[PDB]
């Protein structure tokens, strides 16, 4: 989850 | 025959729309939850 | 021709039950997050 | 006259294409806040 | 959001 | 809510 392991905050929900 | 065809049809497209206007409701709802995580994860970090 | 009409309909018919069933089963989830969000804040205030 | 109802039918096949496509996206987006309650959820605990 | 900056506590979720 | 009371941590959001 959260785009992949992107991190980032939770990368503003996954791009919403 | 086809009359009846019709009306099938009208009902299908009230269906419809009762499908497309719960579906609104579903995504405002949604973004309000979207929104609450967002404000819980702020108070969090 | 309009037979082919009657069928496509009790296609259109069944989609639409999907449709319905998927949207019952996306309300109640989305239920439980709205109750999970709720849950949460309790604890952080 | 029919063949007007092979058109509406075609409208209607499209709508009901959006409206998969639009519950599609829902559940996609349900899914992150699924995740993201569990997220805080045990950073809580 | 939460209903137009109303507060109260979330006002249940913006009413639901 | 959370499964009737069920507990569990959660009970994994209700089974999904
Ligand atoms: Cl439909």
């Amino acid at each position: 989850g959260x785009x992949x392991x992107x991190x980032x905050x939770x990368x503003x929900x996954x791009x919403x | 025959r086809m009359k009846q065809i019709e009306d099938k049809i009208e009902e299908i497209e009230s269906k419809q729309k009762k499908i497309e206007n719960e579906i609104a409701r579903i995504k405002k709802l949604l973004q309000l939850t979207v929104w609450g995580i967002k404000q819980l994860q702020a108070r969090i970090l």
